[PDB]
């Protein structure tokens, strides 16, 4: 009972942790085209002020 | 770059008024450098009477 609850517990943190891993893996995968959403707006803004600033 | 350019406007604008100023003053100059001229044409058409009646 305490291995195989432990099992269960195991496979349920696994899962927790396991779908923590997809999610933080998804949204990272989110996070990081957010990251270059981020510097793209940046690099629009930013290079709009170049622009501007070269004008 | 609104400022610059209104400074480019506002440089270039009051250079071209400075132009007109210039040309104003320059047209001015012609005109009392003429006037200065002639009287001193005539001051010299005087000087060769002067001589003349002088002499």
């Amino acid at each position: 009972d305490e291995s195989e609850r432990g099992m269960k517990v195991i496979e349920s943190r696994a899962q927790k942790d396991e779908e923590k891993m997809e999610i933080q893996e998804i949204q990272l995968k989110e996070a990081k085209h957010i990251a270059e959403d981020a510097d793209r707006k940046y690099e629009e803004v930013a290079r709009k002020l170049v622009i501007i600033e070269s004008d | 770059l609104e400022r610059a350019e209104e400074r480019a406007e506002l440089s270039e604008g009051k250079c071209a008024e400075l132009e007109e100023e210039l040309k104003t003053v320059t047209n001015n100059l012609k005109s009392l450098e003429a006037q200065a001229e002639k009287y001193s044409q005539k001051e010299d058409r005087y000087e060769e009477e002067i001589k003349v009646l002088s002499d």
